[PDB]
């Protein structure tokens, strides 16, 4: 599930 | 001269009060003259006797013939003495809480000239409570007497805190407001934004002046054609945007900053971009606002126009930081960057001769502008990415030199702080590792040695983007490779249990790819 | 810090993983989220950062079946969709 998860935060890191 | 003045004198004291009413009339029209106004002035028993009256008297008409009386004395060098020394300030400044408008005309007007022309009547109007009565009748509406009025507080507040915090605590900051808001004469919106500028130097003035609204007031008069009226209003303006970046009603004064950046003026230019960046740093509609009118576009022009002047660039980089971040309307404004072709000179102000603080905003603008896939390759063509690494390399082994085990000597350098370098510089390399050209690039470079560094680093966000960018380039299998071999399993597996749960995120993520 | 309110579509989707409030951080909005993707366990395995959400409530609070986790400006777009910002 670690590959999904990476790839969420490269999500939310648009946001910081 | 001396031959009715001592029965003149011994007639306003008197214990009838119609006695010294008939005394007060024919003493105004005698004042109306330069000798028989001489007289009176070289009578220092005359003229505590009409301030005296003026003072304490309940009839109307002696009240204004005594206020007119000293009027008509405050036309002259010794007139002002004999008024100062007669105790005729702390009288005026009582006739200032009078409900005649003729009375007040009299009475503001002679302070006025004493303030003017008279050496020590700052601070007896101010011991006498000047100040506060004259903020007082702020809420009048006749436009000569609030000239008089706002320009005598001007004279007073002058490089003066105590009498700011004074015109602060008795309401002064929301007066000064509504007067910009609501009337059209130059000369007492020119006066009243020298009493706000004046103000606004002083920063526990400037929340109330926001609150009351004087953004927007004085944005009201930036197309005003006296540009005295407009500098001052600009002035206060930059002065006041740090407070207070929750202001709604905003839409006119933004559209009309915009618009001010393309000004021939350049020190127009340069308050427009400051006002704006600091209007922009934490707020998602002045965002979506500044865009909207063409911020971006008319943001790219001025640092295009700027060349190598910081003052200009950096407030407006900064501006654009902003602007390309954390709106509905950022992936438009990235793009529009590129589109008006700013992304080249973007990556010069990268170079010398740039300071620290435009290098740090500048980067900070460049990691926002990477979020936009159409700009991966041309930041790459740019040389964004060589520049960020030696901007990244000087400032982690700057850090180093000051870290032993004491932990790190915290200093900054031109206002900067170098992990502060560090902290965007990686944080950019990380958005642009998304590409696999830039990936290419950057390994290229010997950096996954010096990205493995930052992991021990204690400070949060760079341990994050450290992190962050070493999982981008694990996902190609020959890097993954590389990163194993400088020794990254041990840090990343206690980074596993971050209180920054990201960081966890992009360990594991690094981990799954060097050995399966 | 900017503060949101989400749409009563979007407010059950949250408070389905246990959220609290009715205004929110991007932060929190992008938390729960993506908890409730990796719960409902929408994600392929083949591919990880693909999203089929077809008869999930997901693709009724988004529209389409299935995105994919990397296409960031279609997400915040649906996102921003669903939010009203403080
Ligand atoms: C298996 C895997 O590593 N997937 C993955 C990792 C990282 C990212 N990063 C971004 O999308 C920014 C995507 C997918």
């Amino acid at each position: 599930q670690v590959c999904y998860q990476a790839a969420w935060q490269c999500l939310s890191d648009d946001w910081d | 001269a001396t031959r009715a003045i001592p029965e003149l004198t011994k007639l306003l004291n008197d214990e009838d009060q119609v006695v010294v009413n008939k005394a007060a009339v024919m003493v105004h029209q005698l004042s109306k003259k330069e000798a028989s106004r001489h007289a009176i002035m070289r009578s220092p028993q005359m003229v505590s006797a009409i301030v005296r009256t003026m003072q304490n008297t309940n009839d109307v008409e002696t009240a204004r013939c005594t206020a007119g009386t000293l009027h008509n004395l405050s036309h002259h060098r010794e007139g002002l003495l004999a008024i100062f020394k007669s105790g005729g300030i702390p009288a005026l400044v009582k006739m200032l809480g009078s409900p005649v408008d003729s009375v007040l005309f009299y009475a503001i007007t002679t302070l006025h000239n004493l303030l003017l022309h008279q050496e020590g009547a700052k601070m007896a109007v101010r011991l006498a409570g000047g100040l506060q009565k004259m903020v007082a009748l702020l809420n009048k509406t006749n436009v000569k007497f609030l000239a008089i009025t706002t320009d005598c507080l001007q004279i007073l507040a002058y490089g003066n805190q105590e009498s700011k915090l004074i015109i602060l605590a008795s309401g002064g900051p929301q007066a000064l407001v509504n007067i910009m808001r609501t009337y059209t004469y130059e000369k007492l919106l020119w006066t009243t934004s020298r009493v706000l500028k004046v103000l606004s130097v002083c920063s526990s003035n400037k929340p109330a002046i926001v609150e009351a609204g004087g953004m927007q007031a004085l944005g009201l008069h930036l197309t005003d054609p006296s540009q005295r009226l407009v500098q001052n209003c600009l002035w206060t303006l930059r002065n006041l945007s740090d407070a207070a970046t929750k202001q709604e009603g905003m839409e006119g004064l933004l559209g009309t900053l915009v618009q001010l950046l393309g000004s021939d003026d350049i020190n127009v230019v340069t308050c427009a971009a400051g006002i704006l960046s600091n209007l922009t740093c934490n707020n998602y509609k002045n965002k979506m606002m500044v865009c909207q009118v063409g911020g971006i576009e008319a943001l790219v022009r001025t640092v295009l126009r700027a060349g190598d002047r910081e003052d200009i660039t950096e407030p407006a980089i900064c501006a654009l930081r902003h602007l390309t971040s954390r709106h509905q309307e950022a992936e438009m404004a990235q793009n529009a960057v590129r589109l008006h072709y700013g992304l080249p000179v973007v990556v010069k102000l990268l170079h010398p001769p740039s300071h620290w603080p435009l290098i740090k905003a500048t980067v900070g603008l460049i990691r926002n502008l990477a979020l936009c896939p159409a700009n991966h390759a041309p930041l790459r063509e740019q040389g964004a990415i060589p520049r960020l690494v030696q901007l990244l390399v000087r400032a982690h082994q700057d850090t180093q030199r000051r870290t032993s085990m004491g932990g790190t000597q915290q200093q900054f350098v031109e206002g900067v702080r170098m992990e502060e370098i560090v902290e965007g510089c990686t944080g950019a390399l990380h958005i642009l590792a998304r590409d696999v050209h830039n990936r290419i690039v950057i390994r290229g470079l010997n950096t996954i040695p010096l990205f493995v560094q930052l992991l021990y680093s204690p400070i949060e966000n760079i341990q994050r983007v450290a992190a962050g960018v070493l999982c981008e380039l694990a996902q190609d299998k020959e890097a993954a490779e590389a990163i194993e071999a400088e020794g990254a399993t041990a840090p990343l597996t206690e980074l596993l249990h971050s209180r920054n749960e990201g960081v966890a995120t992009y360990a594991a993520a690094v981990l799954f790819r060097m050995s399966e | 810090e900017t503060l949101v309110r989400p749409k009563p579509l979007l407010l059950k989707l949250l408070k389905s993983v246990g959220a609290q409030k009715d205004t929110y951080t991007m932060k929190e909005v992008l938390f729960y989220l993506g908890q409730y993707i990796m719960t409902k366990r929408l994600y392929d395995e083949k591919q990880q950062h693909i999203v089929y959400c077809s008869n999930d409530l997901l693709g009724d609070l988004f529209g389409v079946p299935s995105f994919s986790v990397k296409e960031h400006r279609k997400i915040y777009t649906m996102i921003y969709r669903n939010l009203v910002v403080v």
